[PDB]
């Protein structure tokens, strides 16, 4: 093949994928002296293949950890509050750039 | 005299409402909040007229609908009962509007805070007051459009506005049975007003013909009524609104969403208690509903990770068990519990709001961690109030919540046993996330950033001396009141608040107490305060995160999503409704199907007929 | 407060700890206060009013 | 769909513990006895005829 | 078209009054569930009918229709308060129908849209338009404290009083009226300003700030005190309902 | 940017006038059949039934003999 | 753009320079109107009950004690 | 609301890849990729990206947010944002 | 800042959105 | 700790101690080295 487009998509889904699951591993870890070991426990399991080659075994292992992902999310998860979604999101945005006012409308003659 | 109690706010909120450009961002404010004070002051002198000097105080102002035998006026009834809900309404929408100043120095749109938060007082002042169905319901409308107008204080907000809208129609939607009520209890009296059918509203034992089936007159009409009160008190009913209410401000929230229009589903019980107890029928529904409300909320509010949230869900609780104080014909617990409750929530709110916007304006648990020694004095407030709000024995709250229990344990009916039930179990479920909000937050190591800890800004002194008030309050009114007015047969109430002879189960309350039930919610208390804090600060290994494989991830969310009432009812009603106002009316009713009649119907029915008649 | 590595916390005011304190022990006196004078009454033993 | 399902069970609680109430008949034990007023149960100042 | 829902729509109900309910006594009575039977599903498949549009014209008119709708169930069921409160709720359907045309016709003026795609965050701006707006909103609402609300009460009071069904489909009618106005007036003057598409704007001059001022006063007088519409008129309403019946 | 109109943009203009006439559309089909009759000839026809069966029972508790209506 | 709108309810930090002025002008307002139904009020706040101990209304009020019987009403 | 410039951000940056302990603190450079310079592992990519949030409350969207794979885009950016 | 004039001139906005005249002539 | 990953975490956020702030366990319940002396003093003197 030779055909690093398919490998840069693995190398983009296990970044998010990873990202993704570090993000729901500090929302279950309400507390943080767990968050470290949880936390390590991700990092080691990523590194469990950690050598794959074939194409033929990479769909498969993508479909179980996005299966495995999906089944705890914590409903509530950690959104900034003025993120899109959070608890002040569009608090006072700023005025739109350009709008003018005109002032005699109405008049006659 | 007895006017300016309630016209003054309203004027206040109308000059500051249209000369809002002439006042400043605090001229408004050292304004209305003055005027709202002097309102609070005149209050309490009523108080001390009224509630122990015994005589109240009757007026009319003017006919409002002078139409035959349906005599609608403007009077209010200052009763011994109303006075006190005046007393609670003036003193913390004054110590709110205190509050406010400093959280809203910083928010530009000032003046129109405090415009809204006097037109809710207006209006809630006008409902308490009032002695007329039909002049109480313009209050009754009235604060719940001052509860949209100040959920939806952020028009930008996109949350907010649907926040407001669907609060609005779940409202509609529940005062819809009170509306119902006015125009139910005419049809057998002739007449709306108050002291007209307390003195003679046993007399009528004749039924109906409702839409289905014939039942009963009275306990159709106190059935309405309690539905009305469902929309205004987050019953089981429809209780879809107060969870996400508190997407506005904060000094709003602590009068509208746990000081006050929390009154107002129970108040419709209190003021009106001479025509429920004549419908037992009502009572015993009324009872399961706010049990089952009370147990819902207070398992609701522990998994929940915000502030606000989950002191709503408190708030429902409290509710819940006042709504079945009202149910049991012991309303003397119902009023003593409304009024520990608009202190020792208002402050808590107060504190909460407090730390929030202290904070970077962040309200969380999963992410703030422990602050408690940064400053003292409002965790010290919030403290005090978390105790009340547990009952811890000898504080304002046991005195409430103790008699309550022990009033539910005693009475045998089939709600009263399986209420008491309900409510033994509860307790746990309170004391357990109360303790859960004082230990994952300041009692925790710091999980915030960096740069919100070096921005710390204490409470300033104007939104302090609320708390310091609140919390004066919440330790001696207790006390105070256990014996002036839950004391086996007090005089000051006269007419205000009347029990029938045959439901009256006070004094066998206290001295058949079998001492082995009136001191066990302490014990779930303390049960409750040990397992929140081995889960929350120890044992948190296994006991926190359970990363199972099935049936513990959808009970997670279970509870998150409060029993998926919020999909359930949307998808099943609003969302059919919806479709079916566009698939169904506007396809084979008006627009395709009858249209068959205007164009395209027989327009070309007549380029046919009318052709082939020239040859 | 004295500045760290990122907490350069700021020491409550001087009315923000000293009002906290001496307004929180008087709710811890009132307890003991309620528990000695009106504390017999809920425990089931020594009913007070002429028992 | 799913949600309808925990729906029923939900509320199943609430109405399964309420039936549970009726399984052990607390009305029958009380520990004292109706209460009684002198007048015919006050008749004169609950209504009736004077 | 602001008379089209103001005295052109009050011709056929008014002409039941005079026409239909004295000169036949006797046939009203016997056709009453028919009159019943197609108000109380118009006031609900109308209503419904309204939530999924988009002009801002045809709204109103949708809410104008449930109104007549409503007060034809509060007319043919003859008692001396509800025909009262049918002529009080025409009255003040007539001040408020007629406003909000006003209020969605000055923005027509200006933008020539008609559309609630392109209306959003009108709040930021014109204000006074957008205070106005949320007046007659909550007029059409059906608030107590203004006109409409001694309007349809005595409806269901009549209606009641007579029919116990009948009263309950017509308060689902003031239920449902909070689901298309209220998202209306959230949906045109109080979301997201885009300047995409409402590049500029002017707010209400001295014409149209005047032309609402006796909507506005009319409206809190009658509904406040509504005493001299039905001081005015107790005779002729008595009149009206005992006729060809001596009992 | 001196124009006080809207830009009147063309995929808003199809969805704006497209549903304003929807006669073409609602003519024949399986749906509307089933929709129409149990929703302007069922529905009407129950309420009236429940109107005439509690003007009905209203009649029989006052006791006086139900009118053919 | 926010001063060009007029935003008769004031602007989002509108602050007038005399604002003290106007607040003070607005305070004596509320207080020369609030006479009147305060006045208007002394007519009216019918209370049949007399009190067990003195009250501060008798001053301005004489509607108490006197509307006794209910049989010429 | 000081909205702090690049003098103030330029250390606590680096800080952060400054704390990793797989990269050696002797050569890290403001600017710099970890990829082969530092000789950093291809999954700790985004705990750089984690730890830095943690200190500047900002969360890039994920479609770009492990576009960062150097140090000057991650200071840029978050200099860039301004809620940072 | 209780005791600070305040940064503004005149009220923002225009009544009716009608621009005053030059000073000494009516409306 | 080990992980890989936890040294860094654990090693970055460092200033979670601020000593003053390290641990507030005995600021859970300030009022209790007043409430007691006070209860103590009124008990022992109306005797
Ligand atoms: C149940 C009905 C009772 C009668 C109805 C009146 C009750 C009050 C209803 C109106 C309340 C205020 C709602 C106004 C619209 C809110 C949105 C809005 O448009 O705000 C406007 C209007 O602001 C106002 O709220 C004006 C309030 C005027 C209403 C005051 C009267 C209320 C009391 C009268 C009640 C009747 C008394 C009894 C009569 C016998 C401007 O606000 P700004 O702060 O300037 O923000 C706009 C952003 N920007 C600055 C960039 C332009
Ligand atoms: C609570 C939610 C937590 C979620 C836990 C469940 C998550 C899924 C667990 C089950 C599936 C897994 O193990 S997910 C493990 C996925 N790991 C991989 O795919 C290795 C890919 N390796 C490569 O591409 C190359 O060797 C190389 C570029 C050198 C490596 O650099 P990068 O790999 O950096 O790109």
């Amino acid at each position: 093949a030779a055909y690093f487009a398919r490998r840069a998509a693995q190398k983009e889904r296990v970044r998010i994928l990873y990202r993704r699951a570090l993000k729901d591993t500090l929302n279950w870890a309400v507390h943080r002296h767990i968050f470290y070991r949880d936390a390590s426990d991700l990092r080691e399991k990523f590194n469990v293949n950690q050598d794959v080659e074939d194409v033929d075994r990479i769909d498969k292992l993508i479909a179980h950890g996005e299966a495995e992902y999906n089944k705890w999310r914590h409903p509530d998860p950690y959104i900034v509050p003025w993120a899109p979604g959070g608890s002040k999101f569009c608090r006072n945005p700023t005025p739109p750039a350009g709008i003018e006012i005109v002032y005699n409308y109405g008049l006659e003659d | 005299m007895y006017l300016l109690i309630v016209f003054l706010p309203l004027l206040g909120s109308s000059v500051a409402g249209f000369f809002g450009r002439f006042l400043g961002s605090e001229g408004s404010a050292i304004m209305t909040t003055t005027c709202v004070s002097f309102s609070s002051i005149l209050s309490l002198i009523a108080f001390y007229e009224v509630a122990l000097g015994a005589s109240a105080c009757y007026l009319r102002i003017a006919p409002w609908i002078s139409s035959e035998m349906f005599d609608a006026s403007w009077g209010f009834l200052f009763d011994s009962l109303t006075v006190v809900m005046l007393i609670v309404v003036t003193f913390i929408s004054s110590l709110v509007h205190l509050y406010s100043i400093s959280y809203m120095s910083e928010d530009p749109h000032s003046p129109r805070f405090m415009c809204y938060l006097s037109i809710f007082t207006f209006f809630m002042l006008m409902l308490v007051t009032g002695d007329n169905f039909l002049q109480l319901f313009l209050g009754w409308e009235g604060v719940g459009l001052a509860s949209y107008l100040l959920i939806h204080f952020w028009f930008t907000r996109l949350q907010a506005d649907k926040a407001a809208i669907k609060a609005m129609l779940v409202n509609r939607v529940g005062d819809f049975g009170l509306a119902l009520g006015i125009l139910g209890c005419f049809t057998l009296f002739q007449t709306v007003d108050f002291s007209t059918i307390f003195a003679c509203a046993s007399v009528p034992r004749n039924s109906w013909i409702f839409c289905n089936m014939r039942l009963n007159a009275i306990s159709l009409i106190c059935i309405l009524l309690f539905i009305g009160a469902v929309g205004k008190s987050a019953q089981i009913g429809l209780h879809t609104w107060l969870p996400d209410a508190m997407e506005g401000p904060t000094p709003v929230s602590a009068l509208i969403h746990a000081a006050t229009m929390v009154t107002a589903g129970v108040f419709m019980i209190a003021r009106c208690s001479p025509l429920f107890e004549y419908s037992p029928t009502a009572l015993i529904v009324i009872t399961f509903a706010g049990a089952m409300t009370s147990f819902l909320a207070a398992t609701t509010g522990i998994l929940q990770n915000d502030l606000k949230r989950v002191i709503a869900y408190s708030t429902c609780s409290q509710l819940g068990y006042m709504i079945f104080a009202c149910g049991i014909s012991n309303y003397s617990v119902s009023v003593f519990h409304l009024m520990n409750h608009a202190f020792f929530k208002a402050l808590l709110f107060l504190s909460a709001g407090s730390v929030i916007h202290a904070m970077s304006d962040e309200q969380d648990m999963r992410k703030m961690g422990g602050l408690a020694s940064s400053f003292p004095l409002t965790y010290a407030m919030m403290l005090i109030g978390s105790l009340s709000l547990i009952g811890f024995p000898f504080l304002t709250g046991f005195y409430s919540k103790d008699v309550i229990l022990e009033l539910a344990y005693t009475k045998y009916t089939i709600s009263g046993n399986f209420a008491f039930w309900l409510g033994s179990v509860s307790v746990l479920f309170t004391s357990y996330y109360s303790f859960r909000l004082l230990f994952l937050t300041f009692l925790v190591p710091t999980n915030s950033f960096g740069r919100d800890i070096s921005r710390c800004h204490d409470a300033p002194i104007p939104m302090a001396i609320p708390l310091i008030l609140l919390a004066l309050g919440s330790l001696f009114v207790g006390y105070l009141a256990k014996d002036m007015m839950i004391g086996l047969g007090t005089n000051f109430w006269a007419n205000s608040l009347l029990v029938l002879p045959k439901n009256e189960i006070l004094a066998e309350s206290e001295f058949a107490a079998p001492t082995i039930i009136k001191l066990i919610p302490i014990l779930f208390s303390t049960l409750g305060a040990f397992v929140a804090y081995n889960v929350n600060l120890v044992a948190d290994q296994f006991q926190r995160a359970f990363q199972t494989s099935t049936f513990c991830n959808r009970l997670y969310s279970f509870f998150n999503k409060r029993w998926f009432f919020d999909q359930v009812l949307n998808d099943f009603l609003v969302r059919s409704f919806l479709r079916f106002g566009y698939e169904v009316s506007f396809e084979a009713l008006d627009k395709g199907a009858i249209e068959i009649l205007g164009p395209y119907g027989i327009s070309y029915t007549f380029r046919r007929l009318a052709e082939r008649i020239s040859q | 407060g004295i500045t760290y590595k990122g907490v350069t916390v700021h020491t409550p005011k001087t009315w923000h700890t000293v009002t906290g304190k001496g307004l929180c022990a008087v709710m811890w006196f009132w307890i003991l206060y309620r528990a000695k004078q009106d504390g017999p009454v809920v425990m089931g033993w020594r009913h007070p009013w002429d028992g | 769909y799913e949600a309808l399902a925990w729906l029923s069970g939900g509320l199943g609680f609430f109405v399964g513990l309420g039936l549970l109430a009726v399984l052990n008949d607390k009305a029958s034990k009380v520990p004292f006895t109706p209460r009684v007023y002198p007048y015919d149960n006050l008749r004169v100042e609950l209504g009736g005829e004077p | 078209s602001v008379i089209l829902a103001g005295i052109l729509l009050k011709f056929g109900t008014y002409g039941f009054l005079r026409f239909s309910i004295p000169m036949f006594p006797e046939a009203t009575l016997c056709f009453t569930p028919f009159i019943y039977t197609l108000s109380a599903i118009a006031i609900i498949y109308t209503s419904l009918t309204t939530l999924r549009q988009i002009d801002l014209k045809k709204i109103i008119a949708y809410s104008s229709v449930a109104h007549m709708n409503l007060v034809t169930i509060g007319m043919f069921s003859l008692n001396i308060q509800g025909i009262g409160g049918s002529i009080l709720l025409m009255l003040s359907h007539g001040l408020v129908s007629s406003a909000l045309f006003l209020c969605v016709g000055v923005l027509y003026d200006r933008h020539k849209t008609r559309l609630v795609r392109y209306y959003g965050g009108l709040v930021s701006t014109m204000p006074n338009f957008s205070t106005i707006f949320f007046f007659f909103t909550l007029a059409n609402m059906s608030l107590p404290g203004t006109s409409s609300f001694i309007g349809e009460f005595l409806i269901l009071v009549g209606a009641f009083q007579r029919n116990s069904l009948v009263a309950t489909l017509a308060a689902l009618g003031m239920i449902l009226g909070a689901a298309y106005s209220l998202w209306l007036y959230n949906r045109v003057v109080s979301g997201n300003l885009k300047p995409d598409f409402l590049h500029k704007f002017s707010d209400l001059n001295g014409r149209e700030v005047f032309i609402f001022i006796p909507f506005l006063v009319g409206l809190v007088w009658m509904g406040v005190y509504p005493k001299v519409f039905l001081d005015c008129m107790h005779t002729s309403v008595s009149n009206l309902v005992q006729h060809g019946k001596f009992h | 940017g001196g124009g006080m109109e809207t830009n009147k943009n063309k995929f808003i203009e199809d969805w704006g006038s497209a549903r304003e006439n929807l006669e073409h559309n609602f003519r024949w089909t399986r749906r509307n059949f089933a929709l129409i009759g149990i929703f302007g000839i069922a529905l009407p026809i129950i309420v009236y039934k429940g109107i005439v069966k509690d003007f009905h029972m209203q009649d029989e508790d006052a006791g006086r003999p139900h009118r053919k209506f | 753009f926010r001063a060009k709108v007029w935003s008769m309810t004031g602007g989002p930090n509108c602050r007038p320079k005399h604002w003290r002025r106007n607040t003070a002008i607005a305070m004596f307002g509320v207080f020369l109107v609030c006479i009147p139904i305060a006045k208007l009020s002394a007519k009216l706040e019918q209370r049949p009950h007399m009190p067990v101990r003195p009250i501060p209304s008798q001053i301005w009020c004489k509607n108490f004690g006197t509307k006794d019987d209910y049989e010429k009403e | 609301d000081d909205h702090l410039s690049r003098e103030a951000v330029v250390d606590r940056v680096l800080d952060v890849v400054k704390s990793f302990p797989k990269v050696d603190p002797s050569k890290v450079t403001p600017e710099v990729h970890f990829q082969n310079d530092l000789g950093l592992d291809s999954l700790d990519t985004v705990e750089i990206v984690m730890a830095i949030e943690e200190e500047f409350k900002l969360e890039i969207p994920d479609k770009e947010a492990d576009k960062i794979d150097s140090c000057s885009l991650a200071i840029e950016y978050v200099y860039n944002h301004p809620m940072s | 800042r209780w005791a600070t004039p305040g940064h503004e001139e005149r009220p923002k906005g225009y009544f009716m959105n009608r621009t005053p005249p030059a000073p000494g002539q009516s409306r | 700790p080990l992980g890989t990953t936890g040294e860094f975490f654990r090693r970055r956020d460092e200033w979670r101690k601020h000593p003053m702030l390290s641990n507030q366990m005995r600021h859970a319940l300030p009022g209790i080295g007043i409430g007691v002396g006070a209860f103590c003093v009124y008990l022992v003197g109306e005797q």
